[PDB]
């Protein structure tokens, strides 16, 4: 789950190191359409909340500051329209 | 590691079958010093990001003078 | 690259872009023909000067050129 | 006075520069893309009779030059 | 049959001719049959139209 | 379809606007036009092996 | 620059030649040609050799430890 | 589908046989379509055996079907005329250039000289 | 060596602290 | 310093020694002396071991997303 109250700092590195071996061995568009097809959307629905959206900040900035961006313009946009 | 000769000239295969290396007293499990050595890539790999780190902390201690 | 990356024994170096960090090539890696050449002489000159050398000092030699 | 292309330099191990060569060729821009004729030519010689032909009044001439 | 075909062969290896000849691997035939009819009235002319 | 023979298919000619005496273009020409008009019929037939 | 930065895509793509290595004297070139200009040099070749049979192909030279 | 493709058989040259009136196309379906007819299946004129002329299924010192003078891809889609007398086909312009500039209508490699005025269209 | 463990761990990547120095930047 | 800069690339040419009658005469030099050697070692070590690939000219193609933050 990408709650910054919950998760240790240690399991956001983790999380983090384990994107970007991700992202480095395959593709970041091919990760993008990995990451927003709809069935899987109920096992990233604790990834991706979109509701109490300083958790949806905190998810925007966690997978900019790691170095990608890109992953959370919908919920940049769904920070824009809520 | 043992395949078909046909076609290890042609292609690549994959692995079939398996040869002993030289008839030792059975299971033996004498360890194999490949698993000792570490990789190449990851040696690269982490070589940069330890020294990309320790150029970090070189800069944190001209800027603290610590 | 057909089908997908491959995921390979480490002797194929997946060669990561500067500007994107991804895997965009695959190296595969082999040894030189004369690298065997040249160990194998290695060997014929230590099973050479074996008829003179003792068992530890063999044994320092092989362990020595095969690390 | 020697530039770094030049190898083996003191910097690095030859498969470190083995590294540095496939990633140098790896993160060239739109090097793979070869569908309007750009082919990609990689060429490994040597130089044969580098030694033997080395006239020493002209090496003379040129190492005055030098030091 | 693959036992009339090694017969065969080994009467054209041996007697035959005397030369030494490659064989490739065996396979079978087919036919060509359709399941649903031509969809189009498909038409076709004349070289002279 | 991988030059086999063709079976198990029966053709309805349907429609056969033809010139009458055609002559110099029914003298060797029907044959190939007839081998296109059966060839062009089979491929959206759905054939299968 | 060190041994494999340019100051350009630029000053890469101004010549064919794009990466150099010498080793000693093992020399390990990578080209990027286009097609025309690689079409002049065949041009060029076969001017000074002609071959109306195609027998360039047989003189190659290829790795034969890879499948 | 293009112009190298056979006037009868409608598939491309491998073994092609042409024709005294200009028809190319395929051997084996001129073969049963006008050994007894004896006429060229493009519009019903008139050709025989002696009247058509074989143009691949052979060996050549190109060794392909290309220009046998000019040593150039004179294929259906370019300027090929061919030469009845020889049975291979050339390039139009380069040939006829050479033919009559240079007066060589011989063959780069093997070099055997004939006359500009056995050209046909190949097409 | 839980405070070289602790220390490594404040010392890390730590995308927390990469908030604060950004909200800190934006803030400035 | 203008000036003496404009003296200082015109000293510092190729400028081969000459052949002399004799022996050569001995000319003056030079750098920081006391303690520079350790950080040229450090940097050094930096040098051979810290690598990069491409051009000078490499730092296109950045979309640079920024932190979008609380309001």
């Amino acid at each position: 789950k990408l709650s910054e109250e919950t998760t240790t700092s240690s399991s956001r590195i983790f999380v983090k190191i384990f994107f970007q071996e991700l992202c480095e061995y395959m593709g970041l568009p091919k990760l993008n359409a990995r990451l927003k097809d709809e069935t899987l959307q109920p096992f990233f629905e604790g990834l991706l909340p979109r509701d109490n959206p300083r958790n949806t900040r905190f998810a925007i900035n966690f997978f900019t500051s790691i170095g990608l961006g890109g992953l959370t313009d919908e919920l940049r946009e769904h920070l824009k329209n809520t | 590691p043992q395949s078909d000769l046909r076609w290890s000239k042609q292609t690549d295969v994959g692995i079939t079958h398996f040869r002993s290396g030289m008839s030792h007293e059975e299971d033996q499990l004498i360890p194999n010093l490949y698993r000792y050595i570490q990789p190449w890539e990851s040696e690269f790999i982490d070589s940069q990001r330890v020294w990309a780190e320790y150029a970090l902390k070189r800069q944190e201690a001209i800027a603290q003078n610590r | 690259t057909s089908y997908e990356e491959f995921t390979h024994k480490d002797g194929v170096w997946n060669l990561q872009n500067e500007v994107t960090k991804e895997r965009t090539a695959q190296c595969f890696l082999r040894v030189d023909d004369e690298s065997m050449q040249r160990f194998h002489n290695r060997v014929r000159q230590i099973l050479m000067a074996s008829g003179s050398t003792t068992f530890t000092k063999i044994v320092n030699k092989w362990n020595t050129a095969l690390i | 006075l020697f530039p770094p292309w030049i190898k083996p330099a003191d910097t690095e191990p030859p498969p470190l520069l083995v590294y540095k060569w496939c990633q140098g060729i790896n993160n060239l821009q739109d090097v793979w893309e070869t569908s309007e004729g750009e082919c990609n030519v990689m060429l490994e010689s040597r130089f044969e009779k580098m030694y033997e032909k080395i006239d020493l009044t002209l090496l003379n001439r040129l190492l005055r030059l030098i030091v | 049959g693959e036992l009339y075909l090694d017969c065969v062969m080994h009467d054209l290896r041996k007697m035959y001719s005397e030369i030494d000849i490659k064989v490739a691997d065996p396979v079978v035939t087919f036919c060509e049959t359709v399941v649903e009819t031509s969809s189009l009235k498909c038409f076709a002319e004349t070289p002279n139209k | 379809l991988c030059d086999e023979l063709i079976r198990n298919v029966k053709f309805k000619i349907l429609d056969a606007v033809v010139a009458q005496e055609p002559l110099h273009r029914g003298g060797g020409q029907i044959i190939p036009t007839a081998r296109r008009v059966v060839y062009s019929a089979f491929l959206m037939a759905t054939p299968r092996l | 620059n060190d041994f494999l930065s340019f100051q350009d895509i630029a000053t890469e793509a101004a010549h064919p030649i794009r990466l150099f290595c010498r080793y000693i004297d093992r020399i390990h070139i990578f080209f990027r040609f286009t097609a025309d200009e690689a079409r002049d040099l065949i041009q060029r070749y076969l001017t000074e050799h002609p071959d109306p049979n195609n027998e360039n192909i047989v003189g190659y030279n290829n790795k034969k430890c890879w499948p | 589908l293009p112009f190298d493709h056979c006037s009868l058989s409608l598939q491309p040259f491998v073994y092609p046989v042409c024709t005294p009136d200009g028809i190319v196309f395929d051997l084996l379906n001129i073969v049963p379509w006008l050994k007894k007819y004896g006429t060229n299946p493009s519009n019903g004129e008139k050709l025989d055996g002696r009247s058509l002329i074989k143009l691949n299924f052979s060996k050549n010192s190109e060794g392909k079907y290309h220009c046998p003078v000019l040593f150039t891809v004179f294929t259906n889609n370019t300027h090929i005329v061919a030469v009845r007398t020889t049975g291979n086909v050339y390039a139009y312009e380069a040939v006829e250039q050479l033919n009559i500039k240079a007066k060589n209508f011989r063959d780069l490699l093997t070099d055997e000289p004939f006359s500009r005025q056995d050209i046909i269209t190949l097409q | 060596d839980l405070d070289r463990m602790l220390r490594e761990q404040e010392r890390e990547g730590d995308p927390m602290a990469n908030f604060i120095k950004k909200n800190k930047a934006k803030e400035n | 310093a203008a000036g003496e800069q404009e003296k200082l690339e015109a000293t510092n040419r190729y400028h081969m020694p000459k052949e002399t009658r004799g022996q050569p005469a001995r000319a003056v030099d030079e750098s920081g002396a006391p303690g520079e050697e350790q950080r040229r070692w450090e940097e050094a070590r930096l040098g051979a071991a810290s690598l990069k690939f491409g051009a000078r000219d490499a730092a296109s193609q950045e979309p640079k997303y920024q932190l979008v933050l609380e309001e």
